[PDB]
């Protein structure tokens, strides 16, 4: 009743979290940092007034 | 009075119109005191 007490072990309980995501993951190649795009609208036809 | 004087359903109002209407439904064409007098249809 007289010494200080002993630890055995510890284990260190770690979890590794994926994605989900990263097929979605593409690289760009850290050039730039403006980029866009862009669509054409729709122009329905007309009828031929011939006059 | 009369359909085939009606002008307004012509194939003359499409072409003056920029914008006319895309599908047709038909006429109900007649022979009744027209220069088409027909006696049996």
């Amino acid at each position: 009743k007289y010494l200080f007490p002993k630890i055995n072990e510890t284990l260190l309980i770690d979890i590794a979290l994926g994605n989900r995501f990263n097929w979605l993951a593409k690289e760009q190649d850290f050039i730039g940092q403006y980029s866009e795009e862009y669509v054409i609208m729709d122009t329905v036809p007309i009828n031929m007034d011939l006059s | 009075a009369l359909l085939v004087a009606k002008s307004a359903k012509s194939a003359l109002q499409d072409f003056n119109h920029d914008y006319s209407k895309s599908w047709t439904f038909g006429d109900k064409w007649d022979n009744s005191n027209t220069m088409f007098e027909t006696f049996v249809n």
